[PDB]
RNA sequence: ACCGUGAGGGAAAGGUGAAAAGAACCCCGGGAGGGGAGUGAAAUAGAGCCUGAAACCGUGGGCUUACAAGCAGUCACGGCCCCGCAAGGGGUUGUGGCGUGCCUAUUGAAGCAUGAGCCGGCGACUCACGGUCGUGGGCGAGCUUAAGCCGUUGAGGCGGAG
RNA sequence: GGUGGAGCCUGGGAGUGAGGGCGCGAGCGAUAACGUCCGCGUCCGAGCGCGGGAACAACCGAGACCGCCAGCUAAGGCCCC
RNA sequence: GGGGAUGACCCCAGGCGGUAGGGGAGCGUUCCCGAUGCCGAUGAAGGCCGACCCGCGAGGCGGCUGGAGGUAAGGGAAGUG
């Protein structure tokens, strides 16, 4: 029950286990949606095929949660009398793993 | 308009242009600040604790460094200059201007001038039931001449008169009843 | 006109303190060494914020070369066949699988190999 | 279980210490027979310590002889600032440091 | 109090409790000081006895430690230990990657140039009158002294040399 | 004038008023110096913090708002570390 | 800059290393208002610890401490960091 697909970048190789993923503030806010996001690596059930012979077909998985920077601190410094500081940023929304 | 005449089911009077108009904020407070601030006072630290003693800055070469500033319990360093004018007097057509506006704030109660007369608090007590409420918690005291003796003294006391009184008075968010001559004090605005 | 700092500096010097893990023997309570530790300690792990990445850029690099140069073949060939491509380019996960399933990866290998001569 | 404990002791942190260190986590009875017999100083005040500690003990916190040290440390406390010489100008002192005894007796 | 021959200099030390009811007696002990018992709302409130934090010394535990460099560390991964915000983090680290402190003043700074041994509290662009430009706002002619009077709050008003 | 975005005057608030490093054109100077003196470009400024050339501001590439497990190239490299 | 409802949202342009230094904007600190403001012996404060908020200077909050406070939803003030 795995398979490697990718999305607004890599994020790739998932199933069910829902793999918190990107910001993509256009379709998410959909609470529990289906999203189809394009293959491009059919390893299944031990049999694999090229990433574009799939570029045609692919999944959707369901829109699931929002996760919100999970903390993370960078203190901005440098002896040349240079202080700054903030904390992350990154967010994003969780998607459980939709397979077909 | 408006204008309602106490004794209740007695008359009506007219509200004026002058507290009628629309309102100046900024002036308002400014009244206010003129007047906690002629009224303040002063503080200071100790000109001789602060440069009295005889202070020896202990030469040089041997392993240190040197009445003065910064070791501990005296100096100061720029304190409550007792040495520092605590006056602040805004300006007469200012001031007058603002107890002005801020009144017509007030309008937003009319003491008819048969009251100058009644002479005991509880008489007040009396009048109170005439018109209680928590605006009346406000409660400010004007009288227009010479006070509405009793009056002046309850779980609210003061007492202006139709001429001195003003936004310090009561601008200050509160709500009142001033005798007629104290409309006088309209005069005067 | 008292201008009692107190709790207030304690209070950011412990702030600083938990900054302070418990690193170094020492700085582990040098209440400014710690702080200075500290400023090094951060300057640093941002530095390493983005450096991370590429050490990556390698270690695939490598779990990758096990698998291409198994088979038979350098990335430079890889590479390039790879980039014949058209339908698919994808580097990152590849040996990842390479290892994770032999047979995917073979197959890639293949179509690859092929790619090229 | 119950305990043994001084302050205002004038000795040793230290020295104190290594007392203790080695009668440690033994015996009742035998290390008594280590304060007894052995050297050095606060010796004494230690074995005292212990001599309190067990009264103490099947005293008033209860089966004698099954009783042996659970825990034992000092801790330095109170100073004696003592004042000698100036530097042919300047004091210079140094402080006898007072001692606290402090010592576990737990039956078996 | 104290260094000064002297003229002179010139500290630091406040708080237990509601009120002592402050600790009979018993217990080890030369004793202090420690254990019981009684107050008790608590005495890890107990007589220099409120709140009593840091520095720093101790006592128990987890982990970690003898072919190894460095302040530091921090990015990765692993082993073992705890899952009072559990399939994710907590602490610790073996290895491995990359990595020259901090502040002054410097053409230039790891610095072997300075600065500073530790922690806690003090500590340094202000006030006043001038003047100035910015602006918030009250009239454009605009504006106020000294004063006189009015004052739980104690109320501002009137003063028209300038 | 393809440009786009600096341009000008009026006024308040400024700092530094002594740098050096390189290439080039002169001085001087033994055409000597990580010497100095002016000049033309840049450089560097305690962060013009990353790459490299070992290590090395600082000379070749390069502009660092922020995203650890993406991809294309600089210069510079690809027997090994 | 293109509409903005107060937000905010969207496009692109468009950068955003930075000391002297110049401009905007916030943070907590002990005070004066309690601008028709008052919590607390089932804790005022300060302390002791923390895998929700803020870019942040801070917040909140929950746990244990300790004996009495004092806050101010908003402006004013300064022996402020």
């Amino acid at each position: 029950m795995f398979a490697i697909i990718q999305t607004g970048g890599k994020q790739y190789r998932v199933s069910e286990g829902d793999v918190i993923r990107v910001e993509s503030l256009q379709g998410e806010a959909g609470d529990k949606v289906e999203l189809k996001a394009l293959f491009v690596g059919g390893e299944q059930t031990v049999f694999g095929e090229d990433a574009g012979k799939y570029t045609v077909q692919a999944e959707v998985v369901e829109h699931g949660r929002g996760k919100k920077i999970y903390i993370r601190k960078y203190k901005s410094g440098v002896q040349y009398r240079r202080r700054t500081g903030h904390r992350q940023n990154f967010t994003a929304i969780k998607i459980l793993g939709i397979q077909g | 308009m408006e204008a309602t005449i106490y004794d209740n089911t007695d008359g009506e009077v007219d509200l004026p242009d002058v507290f009628e108009t629309p309102v100046r904020s900024d002036l308002i407070g400014k009244a206010v600040r003129a007047a906690q601030a002629n009224r303040k006072q002063d503080y200071g630290s100790d000109e001789y604790a602060g440069l009295r003693t005889p202070a020896e800055s202990f030469g040089s070469g041997r392993g240190q460094a040197h009445r003065v500033p910064q070791a501990v319990k005296g100096r100061s360093a720029h304190p409550p200059k007792t040495e520092k004018d605590r006056s602040l007097d805004l300006n007469d057509k200012e001031r007058q201007l603002a107890v002005r506006s801020a009144l017509a704030a007030t309008a937003d109660v009319v003491v008819s001038d048969d009251f100058e007369d009644l002479v005991k608090t509880q008489e007040v007590v009396s009048l109170l039931e005439a018109l209680d409420v928590h605006a009346d918690i406000d409660r400010l005291f004007v009288t227009s001449d010479e006070p509405s003796t009793a009056a002046r003294n309850l779980a609210g006391a003061d007492v202006a008169t139709a001429s001195e009184v003003n936004t310090e008075d009561l601008a200050p968010g509160r709500l009142t009843v001033f005798t007629e001559s104290a409309l006088a004090e309209v005069a005067e605005r | 006109p008292r201008a009692k700092t107190g709790i207030v500096r304690r209070r950011r010097h412990k702030k600083v303190l938990k900054r302070a893990k418990g690193f170094w023997g020492s700085r582990s309570k040098q209440y400014r060494n710690a702080f200075q530790t500290l400023l090094n300690a951060a300057t640093y792990e941002y530095r390493d914020r983005r450096n991370k990445k590429r050490d990556f850029r390698r270690l695939w690099i490598q779990r990758i070369n096990a698998g291409a140069r198994l088979h038979g073949m350098n990335y430079s060939t890889f590479i390039n066949g790879l980039k014949r491509a058209n339908i698919d380019l994808n580097r990152k996960v590849l040996a990842d699988i390479a290892a994770r399933e032999p047979e995917a990866f073979k197959a890639l290998v293949d179509a690859s190999r092929n790619a090229r001569q | 279980e119950a305990k043994a404990i001084a302050r205002y002791v004038r000795i040793s942190p230290r020295k104190v210490r290594l007392v203790v260190d080695l009668i440690r986590g033994k015996s009742l009875e035998e290390a008594r027979n280590i304060l007894r017999y052995t050297n050095k100083r606060g010796a004494y005040f230690v074995a005292k310590v212990l001599e309190s500690a067990a009264a103490n003990a099947v005293n008033n916190h209860d089966l004698e002889d099954r009783l042996y040290v659970k825990a034992a440390y000092v801790d330095e406390g109170p100073a004696l600032k003592r004042v000698l010489p100036r530097a042919r100008g300047r004091a210079d002192i140094i402080k006898k440091r007072t001692s606290h005894i402090t010592v576990i007796l737990g039956e078996k």
